[PDB]
């Protein structure tokens, strides 16, 4: 088998918006998890159910890599049992999550003079997401009793907002790229193995 | 009422962004989330 294409995920030119977060299935390959740990000075790196240093030793049926951009202050919501605008309405981890959450500051890549409006998040939603649910709808949110009929206005709000990242922002408002690794062990062959 | 002030906070979020105050706009966005989460 070949090497696992974690470089395609971590070093991708553009990341997804968090509300439309990307998922990549990793399978039938050998993963040198050392190139992961030294890809960047990570501002977040926490594993659940696995030891981070022993990833090169383990084998799994599948690895799923989820990736997106959020604000620095929102990175802490990418963890089991968290609530907030991102955990509730954009990306939600389960309580029994088995994997790692990795994040790094991407101000030099995703910020822009005048504002980068390519990255969006969901501000309005009637209920919280289930774990690993993805909602990409753009229906007008009805805050009042009157149906909105697809028209934005009073009590009728477009549900997404853009981050508008600018390099002059405080660090808590700067963009961070996040990669969530899910390590799946089914009753099946383990075709994703570390280099050791 | 609650619906009027929500509209005004939404309106100020948008206005802040249009007038170049994007970081302030993001802070108002956070207020909108917390406000609508209240009973």
């Amino acid at each position: 088998t070949n090497l696992c294409p974690f470089d395609e995920v971590f070093n991708a030119t553009r990341f997804a918006s968090v509300y439309a977060w990307n998922r990549k299935r990793i399978s039938n390959c050998v993963a040198d998890y050392s190139v992961l740990y030294n890809f960047a000075p990570f501002s977040a790196f926490k594993c659940y159910g696995v030891s981070p240093t022993k990833l090169n030793d383990l084998c799994f049926t599948n690895v799923y890599a989820d990736s997106f951009v959020i604000r620095g202050n929102e990175v802490s919501q990418i963890a089991p049992g968290q609530t907030g605008n991102i955990a509730d309405y954009n990306y939600k981890l389960p309580d029994d999550f088995t994997g790692c959450v990795i994040a790094w500051n991407s101000n030099k890549l995703d910020s822009k003079v005048g504002g980068n409006y390519n990255y969006l998040y969901r501000l309005f939603r009637k209920s919280n997401l289930k774990p690993f649910e993805r909602d990409i709808s753009t229906e007008i949110y009805q805050a009042g009793n009157k149906p909105c009929n697809g028209v934005a206005g009073f009590n009728c709000y477009f549900p997404l907002r853009s981050y508008g990242f600018r390099p002059t922002y405080g660090v808590g408002h700067q963009p961070y790229r996040v990669v969530v690794l899910s390590f799946e062990l089914l009753h099946a062959p383990a075709t994703v193995c570390g280099s050791n | 009422d609650k619906e009027w002030i929500l509209y005004k906070i939404y309106e100020i979020m948008v206005r802040l962004d249009e007038e170049g105050h994007g970081e302030a706009s993001l802070m108002v966005s956070d207020l909108i989330y917390e406000f609508m989460k209240r009973d």
